[PDB]
């Protein structure tokens, strides 16, 4: 992955969906 | 024999399904919480060929007044789902299950907008919130948004960046924060990473977060957020209520009404000049935590527009 | 370069694409092929702020006429981060999804538009038709036992498919309503309906206009008929319910001779039934394709 922090976690980051 | 007028759909643990219904009891209505989590085992629903013929626990649900749609959590990697375990265990049937509980839920969803429930973020809404559409409705309808290019080719990353300057990449549909585009990320080494799946690259506006809550048709508040970086041991974030023109009020509504949201946090930021971009609105936005840190009230005008549409 | 007018989404390996490519080649237009298999590792797609900037492997792609829609080796990364792929398949899906999106918007005629999606959920559609005055099947989806009994009790023999699609349909007889029998669909819903005792029909529509019907009576034995303008415009109107441009359906007669609509599929096959029918599917939905772009 390019972004490689994407699936490090609670995933608070997708909280707004 | 249940005041199925409002209906907040979320789990229970939610702290906004619990501000809702709080809410909502200071109001003096009873909300029907459906927490779609307990399907399969310790709930009932049973649909008819009619639209009108759905039964929760036993009891008929034809058409609520409104309902607050918190989540649904279709997927097993959503917000409020722990399903870590059935997901090393057995991946491929979790991800069966999970399907098969959103295609029910979403029926039960449909059919009470099909019979006229006032759902505050309709599930049909996600077509218009995948972000790589989202931002060019919005564009050719006349709003500002940031000079963005979503891509998986390198080269067209370097020409954006050789076209716009400072640039900043973020993910595609979500899932992590957005950074600023170092040369470090323009080395072949790892720019070639575009190979395993696209990412969005923007122009870094300079400006400062604001967001707008809007609820059918009408701007709640607009909040400045400030990253305090005074002290560098401890960085704060200051949250502040702001006026904004009725220009960026109007632009805002029409931004809503065009995605096709009711109730909408959208985020916008102002560039070198001033002026805002639109940079996303939100299909389930959060309001707690701007609630605290800027002393304004968003669950109050959420729980009044509901309890509108029951009378 | 190329035409980029009318476009197929799916692999060249399909033979649905196949017959769709070969049918507008011998009809005069060589169409653009977009293998999304191909997309991160191998082709590129980028999107700017603009609807129209959309490139292909370099070539811009804004606005094709008309887009025929068809359509993964990982479970080393489900189990080693299933959370991280299932983020990193959905970057990818979301970039395809917007590209299809984007084209809609700007008038492309999509034969199958990804928003029609909502509108087919089974659970819902079958509900759209019966609420829009259409002959549907008496249905019942549940996890409720006592419900299915009560189901059973009025309306009698029934039968019973997967919720979601994929089995065959079977008969619920007397020794499934027992405890120990019933008892599997607390956890296990399917979707019970009334049993149909007329014969199955594929009706295919394009365009608010009926192709064909056949009865598939042993060996397959599907067979050409012709049906009733009344079951047609239903049909038609079916179609326009959900949202469909191209669409393959099921509907079963019941003993008054009379047609239920079953189901509705969002990108229905058809290289099998029009061999084992003698009629044309393919030529008819290139001829729309290629329609849509005088306007
Ligand atoms: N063009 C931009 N320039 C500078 N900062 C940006 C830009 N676009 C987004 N951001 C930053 O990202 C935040 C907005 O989040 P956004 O990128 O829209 O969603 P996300 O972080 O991808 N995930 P989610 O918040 O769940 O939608 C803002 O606070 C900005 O700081």
């Amino acid at each position: 992955l390019f972004i490689e922090d994407l699936g490090k976690v609670t995933t608070l980051a997708i909280g707004e969906e | 024999n249940l005041d199925t007028s409002i209906v907040v759909v979320g789990s229970p643990d939610d702290l906004h399904v619990q501000s809702v219904t709080e809410g909502l009891r200071a109001r003096g209505h009873e909300p029907y919480v459906f927490d779609t989590q307990r399907f399969p085992e310790e709930m009932t629903v049973s649909l008819g060929e009619q639209g009108a013929s759905i039964f929760v626990d036993g009891q008929q649900i034809a058409r609520p007044a409104a309902v607050y749609l918190r989540s649904l959590y279709q997927s097993p990697g959503a917000y409020g789902v722990d399903a870590d375990k059935a997901m090393q265990d057995n991946w491929r049937r979790t991800l069966l299950a999970f399907r098969e509980r959103s295609t029910l839920m979403s029926a039960v969803l449909l059919r009470w907008e099909e019979a006229g429930t006032a759902v505050y973020n309709s599930p049909r809404a996600s077509a218009n919130i995948t972000k790589p559409f989202q931002l060019a409705l919005l564009r050719d309808a006349g709003l500002p948004v940031p000079r963005s290019l979503w891509t998986n080719d390198p080269e067209a990353v370097r020409r954006f960046h050789a076209e716009v300057g400072d640039c900043i990449y973020k993910p595609v549909a979500g899932g992590a924060r957005t950074r600023k585009l170092e040369a470090k990320d323009l080395e072949a080494d790892r720019i070639e990473r575009l190979s395993a799946a696209p990412v969005c690259f923007q122009e870094l506006l300079t400006g400062d977060d604001v967001r707008v809550y809007v609820i059918d048709d009408q701007v709640i508040c607009a909040l400045r957020i400030v990253t305090d970086e005074i002290d560098f041991r401890q960085a704060e974030e200051r949250i502040e209520a702001i006026e904004i023109s009725d220009e960026v009020k109007d632009q805002c509504v029409r931004a809503a009404k065009l995605v096709g949201l009711r109730y909408t946090g959208m985020d916008i930021k102002a560039g070198a000049d001033g002026n805002y971009r639109v940079l996303e609105l939100n299909a389930s936005a959060m309001f707690r935590g701007f609630e605290g840190r800027a002393n304004v009230d968003i669950c109050g005008p959420l729980c009044d527009a509901l309890i509108a549409q029951t009378k």
